[PDB]
């Protein structure tokens, strides 16, 4: 719960903007923020049928409320991207707690494949943009 | 055989098996000489009881069989634990039924090390067990078994 | 034995063989020590430190009499303090009387439990 | 590969003093034998004069 | 034995020789690796010469003395590139490290005692010679009073054991039992203070701090846990009347833990702060101790040897840089990434061989210590977690702050790396992590 | 005791762990061309997916707190790549 | 590297030339009457050498 | 030039020790104000400014020092620690009080709680019986 | 004597100017021109030449005596492929022989030499039961194992004691 952030210690993970974009990713998707969910998986015989399955799972619909919440109100690009990880870890989360860990575990490996690579993307448009997250800043880049 | 898969995990399991195999049986197996070695067997020292207060002699040789009864008893309860895992891992989705037995015979083990060896502390002299088995017998002759005691 | 004899623990069986170190330990630290001091005076007189040997091994073949002669002296102190013992031991034989062994099985004290 | 120079002959006192300790060592594993081969665990039958010392 | 302790003893005639400071270390070394091979050790007493023999505990003890002392010699260029007295230090050095080898292999209590107490004289030369500060003798005065004052009724104590008793050996006092508070309270409030609690603290983070490197090394290295060594030997006798007075020293040894990690925090000198970063660790050592498991003594005594390595690598990382900075103050060691950055390789590697860490001792120590204490009580889970996460809340900092941000201006030029320093703290850290491999050698000393 | 895995839940999961830390040090080939220290910057990436092998491959309790010290201290140091006070009081939320 | 390199190359030496031109003991039951010695209580061929030439038996030390 | 010569002294009970005390630590007698005279409270020393951290203070001013923000031979606060950059500093001061921030968290959660443990026992489910799994006592029956 | 510093005296040269605050508060001239000499002299032209006594001194003579067949191999592709495209098949041949090693070597200890009855610290391997779908030889099959000393027994039922 406090290795991948949930309503309490959700403090850290948009403060990870500070480290570079590729590191950042790593931490965001597959590696860090993972583990936690990956360990749940292990711990879903515990966590089926209790008061710690309801428990999880009230706290991780909460944070996919939060982190939708939170993107939607989110002025930055990348802590726009790093609520989407905490709107995925609150799906995964939640899902496990009703008790499928294979369901889980999918939507482990395809939230990794799309986060690294909306986090490529991100650090692409924030280098040619010269280092500048603000999303009222940047603009038309379809064209571009 | 039956499928590509497995085809080609067999053709990867030969090209690895292959020269491991050729160096243990052209290089290793030849030129190793034939030598024997014995475990160790230790003969029964008599115990704590059997000895006076003012003899230091027999209170070494009974807490050195007592340290190496104990460490053979943990090595009892350690292979009686991981009876009870490799039954969990070979019968997976059916680890319910059969490993019942394993798991009772492993709760007594830990039961009857905690009867000799339990609560005694870091420093367990072999003294030390038999004064709690003489208060442990004498609390089961005047109170009955522990769990239902007055 | 079954009893805790008094005049057996002091009486020498002579089963105790000496080490190699307590005949010969007391001449040899007493000449290291008589080196020592020479060495120290020297270094006192802002002297050379080897110089002058001749006091290096008059100081030492004094450590080494001194300490032969002190250490045969101590073993007769300590003849001496046994046989007090013994006697003492012997012409009193009922404020210290034999006791009889008890194995651990009479005994019943005390497990400390820690828990 | 290592250096040693000259002064690496003044080397030979504590050398001198390791062979000082095991050799203390040794008379002191030589006294130490009323026990030898006569303890109750590790002990011998009859005729352990005709045969040699474990130690 | 006896090849060691003669072995230093004709290792004393090298200090008297000119350009001789680099073959002591060397021969130090080799002695090292000789008392590598001579492992042959069980539970109970073995190599067996006059009143010198070694068990389990004693072996990684004088294993961890021999290692502290040969990078003691290695981390002290400063007194040799200078004139200071090179003869005087390591005739010091090799008769405090013949004392350490002495009280440990002791088979008595009054040997261990003599030698113990003869331990804090080259501690006090050292302290008062070669350190770099005018209140060095605020700093050996608080040591040497306070280990004296509580010390002394320790050796009625030992006379009274003595002669209820009759022996000094430790196996024959094991077997019997005593019901005293005051007998207690002698045979253990020395070594209570020779670790640090809560309240006895003072003289450690006043007297790391005015030594120099070498006094922090010998402090925080090996004379912590002379007081651990004391505390084995005595509380086997003693456990009737400790199982009544523990809980004080548990929950005082505790919360002074979370209290001395509260202080770290606001700590503006290096090392200060791994003064009272010791104090945390040997807290966590003390609670562990007194709970007479197997698990709360192998884990002391794996804490004990993983924690005399890390502290004094930690303390020779705040020597490097107050060799070049000139002062251990924290603001002014700032952004060491930019001005060694193959330092900072080891201060992380160090700092993080405080807390707990992955590959090391520290860890195999922590857990088998944490293991007793939550054992002893529900109660302790919620200040062995606030101590523990302090814990790295407070060594986290110590290189954050002088490895990382902006650099501090007004700076002069000073040197760079030498391979002298970074051989130093390689053998600060290498053995922390290849003594899990053979972990059983230095935990179960039972 | 130090205790693998291998199961296919863990073998999958490392496959992808590896292909995309792969696709990030590629990535990170030419986004770390004005930098400085990229020769410490790919060690501790590569370190820091390392010590997730070994918390993903580990089912014991004590390997798992290995792979998680080792996460935790590679993500701090990660963070506090960069050289400013931001990325100071982010590695020390993000190791508390 | 070269000073780890310097004791590699005589250590990996050393436990080829144990393993391949000595090899292993073989376990067996102990027939009687032999009373064997400590250094035949070890299977590998270094750890046989250790406890027979370098390091003091069990039954010494007790 | 050690920490014996340097150091704070006893406190200015008279003005003139006040004027030399303002006049020794390089600052204007008017900005000098020294601690109270209570147990814990130091003596000599200046009270310096408490009211926000170092990131209060303004980066555009050219420091002698950019790090830590202060000039040569200003006197550094006494709780430097805990008003620094890194710890307890806001660059402006907060929009709202602190009670207020820890109100909303916990009033939101208490109500989150609150309406999620009171619907436990209304869990919805599909028109569906029990999933029936065949026994050897217990047999059961199909509908056509 | 031992000079730290190459013989040259250390001093800054580019003074207050490295800070961007003070850059923007006042110039002197003077100030102006040593900041556009410091800028001019901060530019390189050419690279770093090869210098080959650090070569010497950063490569032990074991370092030499382990790569000298594959710089004999480089060597000998060098007016082939160019210095580029041989060090890189250079690189990647001793490389893949030493996960080749690795591999074998890996192979070898798990399958003969793993963890038995007789000794603690070897790897103890644990595997689980294969799962049998019809097409396989022998589908009905049961569990082989169904002693209690047949599990986890590391080899003791073929121990000759
Ligand atoms: C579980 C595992 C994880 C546990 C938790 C983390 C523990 C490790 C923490 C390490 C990082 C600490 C510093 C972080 C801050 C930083 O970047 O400082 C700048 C510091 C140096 O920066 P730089 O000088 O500007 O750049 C130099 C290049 O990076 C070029 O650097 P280099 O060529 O010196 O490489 C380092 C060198 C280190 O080698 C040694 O120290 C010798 C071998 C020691 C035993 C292994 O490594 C090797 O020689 C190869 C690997 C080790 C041998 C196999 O960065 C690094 O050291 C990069 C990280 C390398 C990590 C290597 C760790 C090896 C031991 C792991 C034990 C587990
Ligand atoms: C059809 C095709 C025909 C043409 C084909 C052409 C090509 C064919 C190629 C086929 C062969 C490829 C290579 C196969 C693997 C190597 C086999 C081998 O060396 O066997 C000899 C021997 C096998 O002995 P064994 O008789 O099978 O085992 C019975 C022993 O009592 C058991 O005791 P042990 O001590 O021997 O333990 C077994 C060994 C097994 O380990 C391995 O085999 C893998 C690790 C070593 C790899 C060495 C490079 C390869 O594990 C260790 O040695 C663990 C390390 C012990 C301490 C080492 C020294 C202290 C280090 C402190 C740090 O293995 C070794 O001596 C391995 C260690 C070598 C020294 C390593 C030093 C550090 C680097
Ligand atoms: C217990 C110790 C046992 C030692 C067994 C070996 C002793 C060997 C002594 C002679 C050789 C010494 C090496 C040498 O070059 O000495 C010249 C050195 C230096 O001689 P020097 O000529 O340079 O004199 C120095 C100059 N003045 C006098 C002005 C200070 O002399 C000595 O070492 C003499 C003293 C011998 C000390 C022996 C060790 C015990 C010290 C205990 C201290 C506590
Ligand atoms: C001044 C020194 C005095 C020494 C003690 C003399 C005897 C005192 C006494 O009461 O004895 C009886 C006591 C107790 O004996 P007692 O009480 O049984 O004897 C009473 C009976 N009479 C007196 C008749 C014999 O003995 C001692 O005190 C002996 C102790 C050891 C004495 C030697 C110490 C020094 C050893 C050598 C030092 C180094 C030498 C080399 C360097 C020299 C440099 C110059
Ligand atoms: C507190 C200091 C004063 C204690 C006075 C009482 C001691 C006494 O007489 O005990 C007799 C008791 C009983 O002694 P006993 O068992 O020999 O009784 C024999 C019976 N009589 C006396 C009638 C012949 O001793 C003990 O309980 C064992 C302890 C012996 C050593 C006592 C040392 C006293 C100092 C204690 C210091 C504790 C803190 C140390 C650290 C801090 C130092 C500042
Ligand atoms: C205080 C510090 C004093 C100086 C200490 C210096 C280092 C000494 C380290 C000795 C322990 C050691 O390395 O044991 C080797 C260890 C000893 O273990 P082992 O091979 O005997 O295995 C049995 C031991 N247990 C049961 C604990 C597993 O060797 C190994 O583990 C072999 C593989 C090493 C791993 C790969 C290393 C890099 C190649
Ligand atoms: C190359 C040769 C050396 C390396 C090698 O192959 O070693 C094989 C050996 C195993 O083979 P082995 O142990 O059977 O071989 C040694 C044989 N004797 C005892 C005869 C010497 O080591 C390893 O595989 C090392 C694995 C290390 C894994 C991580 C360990 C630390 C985990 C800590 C967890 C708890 C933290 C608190
Ligand atoms: C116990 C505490 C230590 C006691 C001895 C302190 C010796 C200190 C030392 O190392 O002194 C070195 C010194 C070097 O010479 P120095 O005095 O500097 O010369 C200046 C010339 N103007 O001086 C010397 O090298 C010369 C003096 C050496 C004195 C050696 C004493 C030997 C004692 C041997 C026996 C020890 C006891 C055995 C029983
Ligand atoms: C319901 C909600 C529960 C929330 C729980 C949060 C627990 C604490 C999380 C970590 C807080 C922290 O230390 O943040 C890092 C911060 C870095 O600086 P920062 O403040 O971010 O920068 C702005 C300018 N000061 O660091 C700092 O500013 C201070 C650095 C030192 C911090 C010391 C540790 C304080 C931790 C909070 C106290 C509570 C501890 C509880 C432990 C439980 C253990 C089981
Ligand atoms: C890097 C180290 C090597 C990595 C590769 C290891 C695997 C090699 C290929 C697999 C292999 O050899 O398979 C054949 C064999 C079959 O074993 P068999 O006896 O037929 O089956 C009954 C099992 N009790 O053996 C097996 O299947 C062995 C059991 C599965 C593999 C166990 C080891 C997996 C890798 C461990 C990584 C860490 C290694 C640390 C030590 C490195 C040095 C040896």
């Amino acid at each position: 719960m406090t290795k991948s952030a949930q309503i309490p210690f959700s403090s850290w993970l948009p403060a990870a903007m500070a480290a570079p974009t590729p590191v950042s990713a790593l931490v965001h998707s597959s590696t860090l923020v993972t583990a936690g969910v990956y360990l749940l998986i292990r711990f879903n015989i515990i966590l089926s049928t209790s008061w710690l399955g309801q428990l999880m799972l009230l706290l991780s619909g909460l944070t996919m409320f939060m982190a939708g919440l939170g993107a939607n109100f989110e002025f930055d690009l990348k802590k726009i991207i790093a609520l989407s990880t905490l709107s995925q870890l609150g799906l995964m989360m939640s899902i496990l707690s009703m008790g499928f860990l294979k369901l889980a575990m999918f939507h482990l490996l395809t939230h990794a494949l799309f986060k690294a690579l909306l986090f490529m993307c991100a650090g692409a448009i924030i280098h040619n943009m010269n280092n500048s997250q603000d999303i009222r800043l940047m603009g038309g880049l379809s064209i571009h | 055989p039956r499928s590509p898969m497995a085809s080609f995990a067999e053709s990867v399991l030969n090209v690895i098996d292959g020269p491991i195999t050729w160096f243990r049986e052209s290089i290793v197996e030849p030129n190793q000489q034939k030598q024997n070695w014995y475990h160790q067997r230790f003969r029964r020292v008599p115990t704590i009881d059997q000895c006076y207060t003012d003899d230091a002699v027999c209170r070494f040789e009974a807490d050195q069989q007592f340290r190496r009864d104990r460490m053979v008893d943990n090595e009892i309860v350690n292979i009686l634990r991981q009876r009870f895992e490799d039954c969990t891992l070979y019968e997976a989705p059916d680890h319910m039924v059969k490993c019942r037995p394993l798991m009772d015979q492993y709760e007594k083990a830990t039961e009857n090390w905690f009867i000799k060896y339990g609560d005694l502390g870091g420093y367990a002299n072999a003294k030390t067990a038999y004064m709690k088995q003489k208060h442990r017998l004498i609390w089961e002759r005047r109170h009955g078994p522990v769990g239902s005691g007055m | 034995s079954a009893v805790n004899d008094p005049l057996e623990l002091l009486t020498n069986k002579g089963t105790h063989e000496p080490s190699f170190l307590s005949p010969i330990w007391n001449p040899i630290a007493c000449g290291v020590a008589g080196v020592g001091a020479a060495i120290f005076i020297n270094w006192g007189f802002r002297k050379p430190v080897f110089s002058g040997i001749q006091k290096h091994i008059a100081f030492g073949a004094i450590g080494v009499g001194a300490g032969a002669y002190f250490d045969q002296k101590r073993n007769e102190y300590l003849a001496k303090r046994d046989a007090v013992l013994r006697h003492y031991i012997e012409l009193h034989p009922d404020d210290f009387p034999v006791k009889e062994r008890k194995t651990y099985g009479q005994v019943l004290e005390s497990w400390v439990p820690v828990r | 590969v290592l250096g040693l120079d000259k002064r690496a002959l003044w080397g030979a006192l504590p050398l001198l003093g390791f062979a000082i300790g095991h050799f203390l060592d040794k008379k002191e594993t030589e006294r130490m034998t009323m026990f030898r081969d006569k303890s109750a665990l590790y002990g011998r039958p009859a005729g352990s004069e005709g045969k040699a010392p474990s130690w | 034995m006896l090849k060691i302790i003669f072995f230093l003893l004709f290792l004393i005639p090298f200090c008297f020789i000119n350009n001789m400071y680099w073959m002591v270390q060397i021969m130090m070394f080799f002695i090292s690796f000789i008392f590598l091979l001579m492992n042959n050790f069980m539970n109970y007493w073995s190599e067996i010469s006059y009143f010198l023999g070694c068990d389990m505990l004693s072996y990684g003890l004088i294993l961890l003395s021999l290692w502290i002392c040969s990078l003691m010699l290695l981390a002290s260029e400063m007194i040799n590139k200078h004139n200071n007295y090179k003869n005087l230090f390591l005739l010091n050095i090799i008769i405090l490290l013949l004392l350490l080898i002495l009280t440990f292999s002791s088979m008595s209590l009054f040997m261990f005692y003599l030698f113990f107490e003869s331990s804090l004289i080259p501690t006090l030369f050292l302290i008062l010679g070669w350190g770099y500060q005018p209140e060095r003798l605020q700093a050996g005065l608080y040591l040497l009073f306070y280990t004296l004052l509580v010390s002394l009724p320790m050796l009625i104590g030992i006379f009274y054991v003595m002669n209820k008793i009759g022996s000094m050996n430790f196996y024959l006092m094991n077997n019997f039992m005593f019901n005293y508070d005051l007998l207690y309270f002698c045979l253990l409030c020395a070594f209570l203070v020779k670790m640090p609690m809560f309240l006895v603290h003072l003289w450690l983070p006043k007297a790391h701090v005015e030594a120099p490197v070498s006094g922090s090394m010998i402090l925080a290295g090996i004379m912590l846990k002379l007081g651990g060594y004391g505390m084995l030997r005595v509380i086997s006798f003693l456990q009737l009347m400790n199982l009544k007075y523990s809980f004080v020293w548990i929950s005082i040894s505790l919360v002074g833990g979370v209290l001395v990690s509260l202080v770290c925090l606001r700590q503006t000198d290096l090392k200060a702060l791994i003064a009272y970063s010791s104090v945390a660790h040997m807290g966590i050592v003390l609670s562990g101790l007194l709970t007479m498991t197997y698990w709360g003594l192998c884990g002391s005594y794996t804490l004990m040897i993983a924690h005399g390595l890390c502290s004094s690598g930690l303390f020779c990382l705040a020597n490097v840089s107050y060799e070049r900075l000139g002062s251990r103050s924290m603001l002014i060691n700032k952004g060491l990434l930019n001005f060694m950055p193959s330092m900072t390789l080891w201060w992380f590697l160090l700092s993080s061989a405080n807390m707990a860490a992955p590959p090391t001792l520290n860890l195999l120590g922590e857990i088998s210590l944490l293991n007793s204490i939550v054992s002893w009580s529900w109660i302790s889970m919620i200040l062995l977690s606030f101590l523990s996460f302090f814990s790295a809340a407070y060594t986290l900092y110590l290189y954050s702050f002088s490895q990382h941000g902006k650099l501090f201006s007004g700076v002069y030029s000073f040197s760079s790396g030498k391979i002298r320093e970074y051989l130093l703290m390689l053998l600060h850290w290498l053995p922390l992590n290849l003594l899990i491999l053979k972990s059983e050698s230095f935990m179960l000393w039972l | 005791v130090m205790t693998f895995l291998f199961d296919w839940m863990s073998l999958l999961f490392m496959s992808f762990v590896l292909m995309i830390s792969s696709l990030v040090i590629f990535y990170s080939k030419e986004y770390m061309m004005n930098d400085n220290h990229i020769n410490r910057f790919i060690m501790l990436v590569l370190m820091f997916v390392l010590s997730m092998m070994l918390l993903i491959i580990s089912p014991n309790l004590i390997s798992i707190l290995l792979g998680w010290d080792g996460l935790g201290l590679v993500s701090y140091c990660l963070v506090i790549y960069f050289q400013n006070i931001k990325s100071y009081n982010a590695g020390m939320l993000t190791a508390l | 590297h070269f000073y780890v390199m310097l004791g590699v190359i005589p250590v990996t030496a050393l436990v080829l030339y144990a393993n391949i031109f000595v090899g292993p003991a073989q376990l067996a039951e102990i027939p009687e009457g032999y009373e064997p010695k400590h250094w035949e209580y070890e299977k590998h061929p270094i750890s046989r050498f250790i406890s027979r030439y370098i390091l003091n038996s069990d039954q010494q030390n007790y | 030039g050690w920490n014996k010569d340097y150091k704070p002294g006893p406190y200015p009970q008279t003005e003139k020790e006040r004027l030399a005390a303002a006049k020794k630590y390089y600052l204007l007698p008017e900005e000098y104000k020294p601690y109270a005279d209570d147990g814990l409270g130091y003596g000599d020393y200046p009270k310096l400014g408490y009211g926000l951290g170092v990131e209060a203070k303004d980066s555009y001013y050219p420091w002698d020092y950019p790090e830590h923000k202060r000039n040569q031979h200003e006197p550094i606060s006494a709780d430097h620690d805990l008003y620094s950059e890194d710890r307890w500093s806001q660059a402006e001061p907060p929009r709202y009080s602190n009670a207020y921030y820890f109100a909303c968290f916990l009033g939101v959660m208490s109500g989150c709680l609150a309406l999620y443990y009171w619907l436990d026992d209304k869990k919805m489910y599909r028109p569906v019986a029990a999933k029936q799994y065949p026994s050897p006592g217990v047999k059961h029956y199909t509908f056509e | 004597g031992a000079s730290e510093t190459g013989g040259v005296k250390p001093m800054v040269i580019a003074g207050r100017m490295v800070r961007e605050r003070e850059r923007l508060i006042g110039m002197s001239p003077e100030e102006r021109a040593w900041r556009k000499q410091w800028l001019k002299d901060q530019e390189l032209h050419h690279g770093p030449r090869k210098v080959p006594a650090l070569e010497l001194e950063l490569n032990n003579p074991i370092k030499r005596f382990y790569r000298a067949p594959l710089d004999k191999v480089c060597n000998v592709l060098e007016p082939v492929l160019g210095f580029q495209r041989a060090y890189t098949v250079r690189f990647w041949t001793g490389k893949a022989l030493l996960a080749l090693t690795g591999i074998y070597a890996g192979a070898y200890y798990f399958k003969y030499n793993q963890n038995d009855w007789t000794r603690k610290g070897g790897w103890r391997v644990i595997h689980s039961r294969k799962q049998c779908v019809p097409g396989d030889e022998g589908y009905p099959k049961v569990s082989d194992r169904s002693a209690p000393s047949d599990y986890a027994a590391r080899g003791f039922n073929e121990s000759p004691l």
